[PDB]
């Protein structure tokens, strides 16, 4: 078997956004360079609304 | 020690966040310890169930 669990099922995904979301769901099953945790932000702005 | 190691092995086998012992108190036969999830994910009933199961498939039900 190429993979213990497939990265995603191609028939299920419909657009590029679906591919990205599926990769984020199954990313724990792979050997990851950086194990995800809570993220850190250094810049943030809020524009005026209507 | 053996219980924590076994839970870590099970958490590796089936993908689940791991545990890490912060502090403990152990008087007589009564013990209380605080365990921290390594990745910071919130505690889940699956995690508690797996930790409670102790020596699974090694001892009797």
């Amino acid at each position: 078997k190429l993979f213990e669990t497939s990265p995603f099922d191609p028939l299920t995904i419909k657009n590029n956004q679906d591919v990205v979301d599926k990769l984020y769901a199954t990313q724990s099953s792979s050997i990851q360079e950086v194990v995800p945790t809570k993220t850190f932000a250094t810049e943030l702005q809020f524009g005026v609304t209507s | 020690t053996v219980a924590l190691d076994d839970y870590n092995n099970r958490a590796y086998r089936l993908n689940l966040p791991k545990l890490e012992l912060v502090t403990d108190n152990k008087v007589g036969d009564d013990s209380v310890e605080v365990l921290r999830v390594v990745d910071g994910s919130p505690l889940t009933p699956e995690i508690a169930k797996l930790y409670v199961n102790c020596m699974q498939d090694h001892a009797d039900k």
